[PDB]
């Protein structure tokens, strides 16, 4: 009785620190996905500014041409 | 209308070196990481300087916790608190038995985590 | 006083259990973010793969074009 | 080399409420939530078919845990176990002290969470 208690008492305090450990494992992992997804974000951002730099271009380059169809 | 030098923590450390500038750019984010002995409560590790030009930013690091120092057969352990870094614990034996080793412990930074400064003692007859 | 042994009791139980609890919010997170990671992936990918294609349909309309400067 | 019908879990149910095709290419993985009563204990919550025609997996759901109830002034709490979904607990009172309310609590689900099917009882004289 006096050595199951105590034992109860040692789980308990066990299970504390662990649950602590882990719950630092965890935002340890969603820190480091929440940094890729920010940088993904902004890579595939570059990458559709850019492929709209482009295409902006390519509109004026057929316009140019519609044209010299005369000239 | 901004921001001066980083506030010490009692709790992170800077990531990347700090020169301390007499002032930083409005909207700079430093970061940071976590102090032996502490753990991470929040996702996100660091602190930006605001419009106003100081630094905010949530407590994103609390105590790692000691584990239970074990079972003291014939005598009893005191928990004031709880196991978390640098907290102290006492122990004490029956009224039959007397102590033999240490009779307070603290949790302490012990390489890669948290342990306790003094071993469980024993109680002897 | 055993009112404030049994004040401990709830006291850590209660930390047992609103820890338990935030361990799986943020396995929760973990999954949501996994996933996400996962979905984009695939986005950009086939977004590379309709910019391949795209990419070599211009190259034979173009073929056909300059086979016409000479035809 | 192909597998069956996904196995009915105790602590989760397949996502979708499909019709469950009698086989599965070897492959093909199935998406659970958890059960009401049960959090996540693992990140990813599936179940993959190897080349063995077996459906192989890891036990990602556990019980959640019930928040203690109150103090029971002039009486006793009595955990056997834990306060896990499902687990009972006991009351009594002191000596002198007689018991009005319910002897015993269940764990089981409240709100989308978990709580207590009995409320603490009284220890009056």
């Amino acid at each position: 009785n006096v050595s199951s208690v105590a034992r109860r008492e040692k789980e308990l305090y066990d299970q504390i620190a662990d649950l602590t450990d882990k719950n630092g494992e965890y935002l340890e992992r969603i820190g480091e996905l929440e940094e890729r997804q920010k940088n993904l974000e902004k890579l595939e951002h570059q990458s559709q500014v850019a492929a709209d730099k482009h295409y902006q271009e390519q509109a004026k380059k057929h316009q140019e041409y519609k044209q010299e169809q005369e000239e | 209308s901004n921001c001066g030098p980083p506030p010490t923590l009692s709790f992170a450390a800077p990531m990347d070196i700090t020169l301390t500038e007499t002032r930083f750019k409005t909207g700079t984010t430093m970061k940071y990481t976590c102090l032996p002995g502490y753990v991470r409560s929040h996702s996100t590790q660091t602190m930006t300087c605001n419009s106003d030009g100081e630094w905010v930013y949530n407590t994103f690091c609390i105590y790692k916790r000691c584990r239970h120092p074990g079972e003291l057969r014939n005598g009893q352990v005191e928990i004031k608190t709880d196991l978390s870094f640098g907290s102290q614990i006492e122990f004490s034996c029956s009224e039959g038995f007397f102590l033999i080793g240490s009779t307070t412990s603290r949790c302490e930074v012990q390489d890669r985590g948290v342990g306790w400064s003094h071993p469980l003692p024993q109680c002897e007859i």
